[PDB]
């Protein structure tokens, strides 16, 4: 009977499910056992180049490789995309990008914070003003009895909820009165 | 009116400053290079591009389409007249557009009157084509009887220029003496309007399809047949009509081609 304190999410199904995703990277040649890609990533031989050998893994996998290792951004956060969803980001359908947004966001500034700091600062002002320019709509459109709320990141939908939540119960509460 | 001339002039000073920046990150004015050495007189632009270093130009360049296409036009004149190379074209020179449009990208059935006075981009199938005619610009004139040379200048709904004018050709001087038409120095261009049909891979099941009139010019004309596929942009607009001083309400639509995919 021994206690072990860990996460305040270590429960969290959501959590554990942005963990599970895999982004692009590369590693160098010969610094690690190629017993790694079938130990770990169930490939019989790295594909390889002169930069290194390159792959996709885990974020959850990613984060205990204290050996050299490089980053790709993934397609919904290259710069091009970055300008466009900087430039307006009100009517689009994030979720149709990437389910997890914000949180594979966050992950993505935190490893590449040693590689490339400009880059994670970037990023992370692209992912401010992508919110700022979103959270009244969401706000705003939970109060329509037709809506469903296609279009939303999971982050979003947890507003989303809590305002059709308190919409619906307000109206419970003023149609006694007839 | 002063006002609105002040506001021309800064958006000139806006675009020509992007065009012709004195390091071009864009490398604008090495494609007007291009251009120049290659005899062409349109230039295409990334509205993605404009998008990141004027965002207040490009998204007022959707909903005020107009004002802000013609003073960007101006500005590439501007920029030409900078180089060292020469202005052999007699018509003007023009822009085309690519990149990402969102709310108006659209099919002939989702082109509303909303759109009206809009950029839009469309997709579509060719059903119809027009031969390619010529159609008169400007007309030069000299009298025999002063040795003097007269100039006139026509417009039309169909182009984008808004400005109207009398459109009577020119036969006699102020003085009433007759005149002779210069065929070498008067100046025509080419003209085609065709039509296109939704995909039959989009159209609702059982329904008939729907479909959009098309005008292009110059360069754009004899680009396209029947049964292509095709992406094109331009602005929606319409046209009115008159018999004997009655007007019906009804009006027609086209849309004015600025490129072709």
């Amino acid at each position: 009977f021994e206690i072990q304190r860990v996460e305040s999410k270590f429960f969290d199904l959501d959590d554990i499910i942005a963990k599970s995703d895999s982004t692009s990277c590369t590693f160098e040649i010969g610094d690690l056992n190629p017993d790694f890609f079938q130990e770990m990533l169930g490939v019989s031989k790295p594909t390889q180049n002169a930069d290194g050998y390159g792959v996709d893994a885990p974020y959850w996998l990613l984060e205990s490789v204290r050996s050299s290792f490089s980053i790709q951004l993934p397609k919904a956060y290259s710069v091009n995309m970055q300008n466009v969803l900087n430039a307006d980001s009100k009517k689009l359908n994030l979720s149709g990008l990437q389910q997890h947004f914000y949180g594979n966001g966050m992950q993505l500034c935190r490893l590449m914070k040693g590689e490339n700091p400009d880059g994670a600062l970037s990023l992370a002002r692209c992912l401010v003003s992508t919110l700022t320019q979103r959270l009244g709509e969401i706000v705003s459109t939970a109060t329509h009895l037709q809506s469903k709320g296609e279009k939303f990141d999971s982050l979003e939908t947890k507003v989303f909820l809590e305002g059709k939540r308190c919409k619906e119960d307000i109206d419970t509460w003023l149609r006694q009165d007839n | 009116d002063r006002a609105e001339d002040a506001r021309k002039q800064e958006i000139t000073e806006q675009y020509l400053n992007f065009l012709d920046n004195q390091a071009d990150t864009f490398h604008y004015r090495q494609k007007i290079v291009k251009m120049m050495n290659d005899g062409e007189s349109r230039l295409v632009m990334n509205l993605d591009e404009i998008r990141e270093i004027l965002p207040e130009r490009a998204e007022g360049l959707l909903t005020q389409s107009v004002l802000e296409m013609n003073c960007l036009q101006s500005a590439l004149q501007m920029a030409i007249n900078r180089s060292d190379v020469q202005a052999v074209v007699k018509t003007g020179f023009h822009v085309g557009f690519e990149g990402t449009f969102g709310e108006r990208h659209v099919n002939p059935r989702t082109l509303k009157s909303s759109y009206l006075g809009n950029l839009v981009c469309c997709e579509g199938i060719v059903t119809k084509c027009s031969t390619v005619r010529q159609k008169l610009l400007t007309s030069v004139h000299y009298c025999p009887a002063t040795n003097k040379v007269l100039e006139k200048k026509f417009a039309d709904f169909t182009m984008l220029d808004t400005a109207v004018t009398n459109n009577n050709y020119p036969t006699e001087d102020e003085n009433k003496n007759p005149l002779e038409t210069e065929f070498g120095h008067s100046v025509y261009k080419d003209h085609q309007t065709f039509t296109i049909q939704e995909l039959p891979e989009s159209a609702p099941a059982g329904q008939l399809p729907r479909a959009v009139d098309c005008v292009a010019d110059l360069d754009l004309a004899d680009r396209v047949k029947p049964g292509d596929r095709v992406r094109i942009i331009g602005v929606f607009r319409v046209l009115p009509n008159k018999q004997n001083g009655v007007s019906s309400g009804s009006f027609r639509s086209i849309i004015i081609i600025n490129h072709i995919q």
